[PDB]
């Protein structure tokens, strides 16, 4: 609608994605093989309440091991937090792409 | 849902609290099974905020086509371990 809106949704969906990024690290199965390795996931989020649940994980690429770990540690994950009455940022959190790495 | 048993994409599914590990769904019509990693089932329940229920991790199987005459998935109460996924779309 207009540009500052669209600051707004940007710098919400980094803010999420970071608080999202760190859910799945915590619970994160450390393992000596996965340093300076990465796993790239696509997050549907579908909302639950106050917060959001998930819906599926897409796999897009990197190690096959931590890729693996990050799977099990998304469906470990309690909630993902939503903000409150901001429906356009919700519509982006729905449908995330995330890096996880440990 | 990508019914392919090929997928890189995993469906979380919600069922009733004290349900067993739900083997086989039919879910959006792509059957769908557990799945299981080194530790096993990819499977939990809780009890919290979100209330009381089971999830699960699941992906298409390889046999697609089949028409089964299973109950619908109990997503409040104990499941059957093969189910009919009661599915419908955001905002339908």
């Amino acid at each position: 609608n207009n540009a500052a809106r669209q600051q707004f949704v940007t710098s919400e969906v980094g803010r999420y994605g970071a608080i999202y990024t760190q859910l799945i690290r915590q619970n994160l199965l450390v393992e000596d093989s996965f340093r300076g390795k990465q796993c790239r996931v696509n997050l549907k989020l579908i909302p639950t309440g106050t917060g959001a649940l998930l819906g599926s994980l897409t796999v897009l690429d990197g190690d096959s091991r931590l890729c693996a770990a990050t799977k099990r540690a998304v469906a470990q994950v309690n909630s993902f937090p939503l903000p409150k009455d901001q429906p356009d940022v919700v519509e982006k959190l729905k449908n995330i792409n995330l890096t996880v790495a440990p | 849902i990508n019914c392919d048993p090929n997928t890189t994409t995993s469906h979380q599914l919600l069922f009733g609290f004290g349900s067993p590990i739900v083997q086989s769904v039919l879910f959006d019509g792509c059957m769908l099974d557990i799945e299981k990693d080194d530790y096993g089932f990819v499977w939990s329940c809780l009890s919290n905020e979100n209330g009381d229920y089971c999830k699960g991790l699941y992906k298409p199987r390889f046999t697609q086509g089949v028409s089964p005459n299973w109950p619908m998935c109990d997503l409040s109460g104990a499941s059957a371990e093969r189910c009919i996924y009661p599915y419908c779309p955001e905002g339908e």
